[PDB]
């Protein structure tokens, strides 16, 4: 069987060279377990990658480029052997041949060496592949190049460290044409790719934003499949982490509303998570931005959740209300307060998680100080939410936090104790 | 105070896909 197979590919006979890369391919297309290790080890991946230059037999580079997609969907060392035969500039070159079943392939295996390690992807962008990819994009691209185009595409933008942001620039303006699209394959790898470039610096974010993309993910926030909702949270995500400017292009688009949907549905709870990561960005920006959080109704439920909550959703709603008690203006202190957020970030004091307990004495400190300049202005005989701090435990909490072994929570405590209950 | 804060855990897409057909 496999003695004909390997004499045939490497026999000058087209007919015998088809028909064995044929056989070669299904046997490596099989479901699980393909015998990949088999066929290098038959020394045919330097004949599939000669077979990939041959254009005046186009049926035959389509089944090498399609065996060479699957050897380089194994191990990396796998891939490796696709790379050492000088596959990567020979797929880039077969991205302007006239089949465009060769195109999709050559697509695809691009996709796969990429797909490998940031290494491999680096080597794959090197090797110019960004440019000839985005030229077979356009109105008459078929469905099926669209989805190998933009998953080829998400491989380019993925791994840590990122591709230089100068490698990765050319695809914006294409990846925000490919979220418009209503085909949930595509939605999905064009908001991971984008998910990628909005993880990084302002710069990174700035560029993602001048793309226009920001309407359309907001959208796609309420996308019924959560394939396409958690790359479109994490892109939301990821561009509120930006300055009060970028942040704002979100907030504009009716996303808080959406967001506000995503923590009052029967959700996942990682996803509840990322929209109170979302939030909790947006309220460690400026007065108009938390005012917006407020106007949305998103206060209440989020303070229903900093108390009932899984202990992951409970820390980034700590965040959230937290960051707003931060930048937020006297009255809006007050209103977080009047929806009862006192008691429960009082109740997360005594929470294992360092981080967090510093989260919520900061926020009960930000809240004792606007209460400190009602008792002034009206002559009163007490600080009315250092009252409530005594009422839902919270005082009792601080004076314990005195024997902390944290330095930061330790001072943290006796400065409030000073300054507010002697 | 308040500061941006990065995403922590990694949330990533299939790296490779064999073709079947």
């Amino acid at each position: 069987s496999l003695p004909a197979m390997i004499g045939g590919v490497y026999s000058d006979d087209n007919n015998l060279q088809l028909e064995a890369t044929t056989q070669f391919r299904k046997l490596l297309s099989i479901e699980r377990s393909p015998p990949i290790e088999e066929v290098i080890q038959s020394g045919v991946v330097p004949r599939f990658v000669q077979f990939l230059t041959r254009e005046d037999f186009p049926q035959l580079q389509f089944e090498a480029a399609w065996a060479l997609t699957n050897i380089a969907s194994g191990t990396s060392e796998n891939t490796k052997v696709v790379i050492d035969h000088g596959a990567v500039p020979i797929f880039v070159k077969l991205l302007g041949s006239s089949s465009d079943d060769v195109r999709e392939q050559a697509v695809w295996a691009l996709g796969n060496v990429a797909g490998d390690s940031p290494k491999c992807r680096d080597l794959v962008l090197a090797n110019g592949a960004l440019l000839p990819l985005l030229a077979q994009l356009n109105e008459h691209t078929k469905l099926s190049m669209l989805r190998n185009a933009t998953w080829t595409l998400s491989n380019f933008c993925r791994g840590k460290p990122q591709p230089s942001f100068e490698q990765t620039r050319p695809a914006l303006p294409a990846l925000a044409r490919l979220i418009h699209s209503n085909d949930e394959e595509v939605l999905t790898d064009a908001c991971w790719a984008l998910s990628y470039l909005s993880d990084g610096t302002n710069d990174k974010i700035q560029a993602v934003i001048e793309a226009g993309v920001c309407p359309r993910l907001v959208e796609l926030l309420l996308h019924p499949s959560p394939s396409v909702l958690i790359p479109a949270l994490r892109t939301v995500g990821n561009i509120v982490t930006g300055d009060d400017a970028q942040t704002q292009c979100i907030i504009d688009h009716q996303a808080l509303p959406c967001l506000l949907s995503l923590l009052t549905q029967n959700l996942k709870k990682s996803i509840k998570k990322e929209a109170c990561w979302t939030i909790s960005n947006i309220t460690a920006g400026n007065k108009d931005q938390i005012q917006a959080v407020i106007n949305a109704g998103i206060i209440g439920p989020l303070v229903n959740l900093l108390q009932t909550a899984e202990f992951d959703i409970k820390k980034e709603a700590a965040w959230a209300i937290s960051n707003a008690t931060s930048g937020g203006s006297h009255d809006q202190i007050k209103y977080l307060v009047s929806e009862g957020c006192i008691k429960p970030l009082c109740d997360l004091l005594i929470c294992p998680d360092i981080r967090i307990v510093t989260v919520c004495l900061e926020g009960l400190e930000n809240i004792l100080k606007v209460g400190e300049t009602d008792k002034t202005l009206a002559a009163g005989d007490v600080n009315v939410f250092s009252q409530m701090i005594d009422e839902a435990e919270g005082l009792e909490k601080i004076e314990n936090l005195q024997s902390h072994d944290n330095n930061e929570i330790y001072e943290k405590a006796v400065k409030i104790l000073e300054a507010y209950w002697m | 105070s308040a500061v941006k804060r990065p995403a922590a855990t990694k949330k990533a897409g299939q790296a490779k896909k064999k073709k079947l057909d």
